[PDB]
């Protein structure tokens, strides 16, 4: 066996190279059809039953199309719906360019929409305007693009999160200068609610906010928005009505400023961050309540702001996080799921609006309305769990209608019970509470606990429902069905399911094999939309009509109906990876990706690369498409490079014990792994060399390069480190504290996973360490790599480096992506692949 | 989260 | 002719290499003797002359010795005078490291001192004291080391820039927060004398500083100081009197702020600065005169702060800067050399204290104040001058005892006459002005104007008088002649020179040639010492006694008396270049120095390292010890490579014309001038391989380094560019505007010397281009490199990189230092010198 | 001014 070494191509080369496989790769990179919504037609002698309205890009923008659902079908051809634009033609600020950072938008245009069904009235954001339309309410549906109304304004600046009220179409919220502003889209009326921010004043001397979620939570809890319309109207007797507003009000002044680069670099300047780093405060948090009396006409009377009857802290016993909120269904209670600071407990809490009083500087006259208020009125905790590991936030929890005065019934998941996430009916007793706050005391911890009526498990096993990105349960309240989607087939494959949550036994799959599946279902709960894909097809998107056997509405059954959008086809240039596994001494089967060199000869061994990203949310290895995002991998294969992908423990869709395994001990265990399923692999296929292995990934993966170079040089010669963790402190309360502890309780932990403070650890060699990083980064920070920097120059230790000066934690700009990849194609060939690296040594 | 974003 | 190729070590071997050469040149890094001051024993009995009293390092640090001149020596022998100590052993802040940057201070401890000669009081901070101790005055001489008095204060922070009162060795000064305070060491009593800043607000709304030089003129125009005691006090009828202090007070506020990185990188900070970039404002300047009424037991009655009858900008028409300022010997006048923004126009300004007013917002009382000073009092322009290159300012100015009442007599220097530095007699008579006050007018341009009565060259030739870096005059008031450093004998060595300045002719060299020489003349004018190398021998400092013959007093002769420091001796491994020079096809002699490879064989070609500054203010090339600061260059040498420097146009020690070469156009002709001359060098010695040529060069050096690549990509195969000047809109007003003017005045001159404008110019090839620097550089800031980056990433480029966390304009940590020296040299292997470097293309 | 301190 004798070494392959890689075509030795020059710098304009490879540009070359890469500039021609790219180009082919312009229509496989578009936004496939997203955000669908169902609407009824309502029309016996019509032809179609539905008008579904989604988020698509037909390079283009991201915009709103509808179709029309056909009520029969010829069932012999394929029925492809076409896109017809809602739309017609129109005529970045630093709030949404950190938004699209938080939220990981990389596409441009409308990134969501509201939807008020009573009214047919969207409402979404298209560049700085604010924008609706009417469609499928009482005024019918159209059959050509609608002209976009802009809500007008007399704000300076960028208007952010705007939502329509649920109990008045007419009314709609928004964000101007971290404050909560209504806006009326009939009379352009246009009222400020809060005034707890001054636009004019420094950050420094002003740390207040409302209605806006900080930047730990849009981080990491994927919270976006700190107000919540409260979904019904009350009546007054005048004629009008109340509406109200559940807000969260931050204050910042004890989280640390630090400073991040600002991206005009001829001013030389900084810009401040409130950024909270680990063992250090988070903002202090509580909620508000904005009262809005409306008259019979629609103006405005007045606006009565109003807050917690006592103290956040008192009422919410140990909690740092408000990590969702809302309103139950008629808006009797905000509801709230609350974490406390290690994110061990979590919290579901209901919040009656007679918990808020008006806000009054006169102490006369606020403990009169203290005393009006009654001492039954009282937090209600209706769910409590705990665990050792840590609480992973989803997006899941449906309330059903309040059938008793004294009892609340919903939908819950939760990994707490048997270390894997399922599905919950829970029943809870809203009792009169044992604290009484005429007494003058101060509430014990179990005083607000409500008493556990009913507990079933809905779904159950070694394996998962689905709560994140996007995946989320639909209710059928009429056939009393749960659909959600899991893991129970593969850990490899997303697949929609469907199961009884009175009566909970058979739960039915509702999708094809060897496929992953996103899914959607309709409102109606007689259609869903699958987006799907598989290792060697790219993503197709199609529709599928719901039905149940004559004989049983239990059982749910399924039909394609049309397709949305067609897949691309295989790609000539890419070939795909396979799929492997192998039984770890660690007692877990571990998944892998293998990319085998192209034009394989044999009696030779290949240089290998190992990608890698090795940490929490996130799994790699599984059976979809990868000839978009990892393109590039292919593009490795097909230069001589064997490329290895392997999910360590502490990655998802594996349980929360999987998960759990690097609790305090991250970037200790990973490496095993990956060596371990890397010893397999050459074992097993003698054309691995392992003799010229590298190591590669961003943020995590990076993190995990510089590990994998640090404890095991001896496998590794080239680590190329993409933005990395290299100092523990460094990084934020949310994500740190949950998965490594405060620092004082994980000092060993800390230090072993800081590289920064283990510079002399590293190779003495040159050529084996390339750092990549963003300069303008404000998740992970530059003084990552810049203190790296400086403890490797005192240690005596080399290193190669690259910045990105107009990059954040993300490559946006095209001119970034092209320089990366040519550089690292270029390092590879030079310090691992080609013959003149085999002598470099 | 230590998630990066690249697209192409 | 065959490749010489280096012998490829490996980065641990290099590193020790590199230690082990470096472990032999401890003794020679080390301070010599200097600011030499000789006090006169007055004792007929006794066997010396003088006493002498230096700052001098016995890794000590540097503080106060004293040496005995004898009246007579052994001239068989010869004397090495022993170091006594003068001070008793002991029990930085942002603002000392910052001046330390400024004035270029690499040594640790006592940086000067002054000296009361009829107290013999010393004063002299040392670390965060201020600190006095007496000899040499009425008390006599100590044969121990004295004990260092500290000046007590309440004031918290660090104080700054201590002065003697010379009209009363009681009283000092003081900067604290930039505000000017005094302080008596008798008394113990302390006085805030201005409130101009406030030492708890942010600099953002506090911009005004009083007694302080800005960063522009601490940096640009070695002006340290911004106030100035009055030397002579005034006696009041009570028994008490008025001391005076001249100052300078700066307001800021619309001076450009930038951000600088934090040096403890762990808080992810910026400090903000003053950085006034060329084109944008320079601060707002004025004079100012503190009042300072003492009574006849020292305590202080009143402080009155006084200000200009006129502003700055009337009374000093088109004065950007304050470039120096003083007192003329009897303070009855203040001077100030003023300089408009171009920098072709220089002003000596004479200004009476009858032109300051008690500072009053009372617009009532302030007429009262304005018409009681007469028309008569006003500002005297004693001497004018202008040239189309650019005023050079330097520290010679000797005002001569007020003899007539309507006259000022004084010696200046300058370039505008002739294009060399040469000393002028100046004789102004002080007419009383065209403009009156009371008529209510302006003063026109020329009204302050003196007319000149007398104006003789003392010196003149092809050559000039040295006015920097501690060259200055010293004038024998008695004999009536002027000792002087000068170029006259060769441009490749300082001498120095005596000459008669009421008939001037014959100029007599002091000093022997062979050397280059840097000298103190005793205020008595019957010694010398110098502080001499060459190229060869490492620096000596010896005591030279001036003597006349009996004949004839104007001749001058001299007798070496004392070793002061002994040369350490040719150290073995330093092998020293040969001075070569050359005829340039621009019609200049252009100098340059070779380091031959050691051991070197014939019928071979090395590879050759061109090291560079060639830059305003320098001069490379001269007959001084290289072993010292540039022991690296043999140290290349010793390995196999070719070394080149060589002064192009534009370097300085050859006239205003020569210097003037790259006015508006720097960057544009220097590199003609380097590969004028390493062609030169190749023809003539065939072992230079000019197929492998290196640069490399620090600041303005790596600035032409990235010029050399970017223009002669032909002739350079390899650029490390060191903190380069990569965008000329980015630097400071005193230097760019000086060199390249007005950035709308000089739009392709900018636009070609700003290498970061020109990315695409650089080559397509890796490995040929490497750019340093440090992280925290307040003077060439990192947005430079972080500019340039950006730039070569958008034009597909490649480069090298390697930042220094810890450093600013300068590598002080010595693991900043060994990393830098270990890097380049090993790059330099891999990229040019070695076998496998040959291979790489 | 343009000018880097090192010494070594
Ligand atoms: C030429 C070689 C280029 C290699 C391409 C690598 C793609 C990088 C993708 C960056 C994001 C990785 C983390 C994935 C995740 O956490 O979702
Ligand atoms: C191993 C090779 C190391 C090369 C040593 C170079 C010395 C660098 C000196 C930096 C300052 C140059 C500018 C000189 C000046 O302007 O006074
Ligand atoms: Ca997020
Ligand atoms: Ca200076």
């Amino acid at each position: 066996l004798e070494p392959f070494y890689v075509e030795r191509y020059s710098w304009s080369q490879l540009k070359k190279l890469l500039a021609d496989t790219r180009k082919y790769h312009g229509y496989m990179m578009a936004k496939a059809p997203h955000d669908f919504m169902f609407v009824k037609r309502n029309d016996p002698d019509g032809p179609h039953s539905d008008r579904i309205y989604y988020l698509a890009m037909s390079n283009r923008e991201n915009t709103l199309f509808y179709s029309e659902i056909p009520k029969t079908i010829n069932r012999a051809a394929v029925l492809m719906l076409s896109w017809k634009p809602l739309l017609d033609l129109f005529q970045y600020s630093r709030e949404e360019e950190l938004l699209r950072e938080r939220k990981r938008i990389g596409t441009v245009g409308i990134a969501s929409y509201d939807y008020h069904q009573g009214s047919g009235t969207f409402l979404f954001q298209a560049g700085s305007g604010i924008y609706h339309v009417k469609d499928g309410g009482p005024q019918g549906f159209t059959q050509q693009p609608l002209r976009p109304n802009l809500v007008e304004t007399s704000c300076p600046n960028i208007r952010m999160d705007p939502k329509l009220c649920p109990a008045d179409p007419d009314w709609i919220a928004f964000i101007h200068s971290n404050d909560i502003w209504i806006s009326n889209i009939v009379t352009r009326e246009e009222r400020r609610l809060t005034y707890v921010h001054n636009e004019l004043a420094n950050m420094e001397e002003d740390a207040r906010s409302a209605g806006v979620a900080t930047f730990v939570l849009q981080e990491e809890f994927d919270r976006y928005s700190g107000y919540w319309w409260c979904p019904k109207a009350e009546t007054t007797p005048s004629g009008g009505k109340i509406l109200r507003i559940l807000y969260e009000e931050n204050d910042e002044s004890e989280v640390e400023i630090i400073h991040v680069t600002s991206p005009m670099l001829e001013t030389r300047r900084a810009d401040s961050f409130r950024y909270p780093k680990t063992g250090t405060a988070n903002p202090k948090v509580t909620f508000k309540m904005s009262e809005i009396m409306i008259d019979a006409e629609g103006r405005i009377i007045d606006v009565i702001d109003k807050e917690l009857i006592q103290p956040f802290e008192i009422l919410f016993e140990g909690v740092e996080y408000i990590a969702r909120a809302g309103w139950t269904p008629e808006g009797k209670y905000a509801w709230s799921i609350l974490l406390d600071r290690s994110q061990t407990r979590l919290q579901i809490v209901l919040i009656s609006p007679e918990l808020f009083i008006p806000v009054e500087d006169d102490v006369m006259e606020r403990q009169r309305l203290i005393e009006s208020v009654p001492d039954s009125v009282t937090p209600l905790i209706i769910y409590e769990e705990t665990t050792d590991i840590w609480i992973n936030i989803h997006d899941i929890f449906h309330v059903f209608p309040q059938s008793h005065e004294e009892e609340i019934e919903f939908i819950f998941a939760s990994e707490c019970k048997t270390g894997f996430r399922h599905l919950y009916k829970i029943t809870s007793i809203l009792k009169e509470s044992k604290y009484k706050r005429s007494s003058g005391g101060l509430p014990a911890p179990s005083d607000f606990k409500c008493p556990i009526k009913e507990e079933i498990a809905i779904t159950s096993g070694e394996w998962e429902v689905l709560g994140r990105h996007g995946s989320n349960i639909q209710v059928d309240e009429v056939r009393r069905l749960v659909y959600f989607e899991g893991t129970k087939d593969s850990p490899l494959e997303h697949h929609l399911y469907v199961v009884s949550y009175v009566n909970p036994g058979e739960v039915t799959r509702l999708t094809d094999r060897g496929y992953s599946h996103s899914c959607c279902i309709s409102q109606h709960c007689d259609f869903f939309i699958s987006k799907y894909s598989n290792q060697k097809n790219p993503h197709c998107v199609s529709l599928y009509k719901l039905s149940s056997p004559e004989d049983d509405p239990t059982c749910k059954t399924k039909e394609f109906w049309a397709t949305i959008l067609d897949s691309a086809g295989p790609l000539p240039d890419y070939t795909p990876p396979e799929i492997f596994s192998f039984e770890s001494t660690t007692g877990f089967t571990l998944y892998g990706m293998l990319y085998k060199p192209h034009d394989l000869q044999p009696g030779k061994k290949y240089p290998t690369v190992l990608f890698i990203y090795g940490g929490p949310q996130v799994q790699l290895v599984n059976n979809r498409f990868k000839g978009v995002k990892y393109f590039r991998l292919n593009t490795l294969a097909s230069l001589g490079y064997v490329v290895v992908v392997i999910d360590n423990r502490g990655s998802c869709h594996r349980g929360l014990k999987f998960e759990g395994a690097f609790k305090y001990k991250m970037g200790q265990i990973e490496i095993d792994d990956q060596v371990e399923g890397l010893q397999y692999l050459a074992s097993r296929y003698d054309f691995i060399d392992l003799d010229r292995v590298g190591i590669h990934g961003w943020s995590y993966g990076g993190y995990l390069s510089l590990m994998a170079l640090m404890q095991r040089s001896d496998i590794f010669r080239v680590a190329i480190a993409g933005a990395p963790v290299t100092l523990w402190i460094f990084y934020d309360t949310g994500y740190t504290e949950r998965y490594m502890g405060h620092p004082d309780q994980n000092e060993q932990g800390y230090y072993l996973g800081s590289v920064a403070m283990q510079a002399e650890k590293f190779p003495s060699e040159p050529n084996r360490l390339l750092l990549l990083h963003g300069f303008l980064d404000e998740n992970v920070h530059f003084a990552h790599t810049s203190i790296l920097l400086s403890f490797l120059v005192r240690a005596g230790k080399p290193y190669d480096l690259q910045i990105y000066p107009q990059e954040r934690h993300s490559i946006r700009v095209p001119e970034s992506g092209e320089h990366y990849e040519l550089h690292l194609l270029h390092y590879l060939q030079e310090n691992l692949g080609s013959r003149i690296a085999a002598l470099k040594v | 989260s230590l998630r990066f974003l690249y697209e192409g």
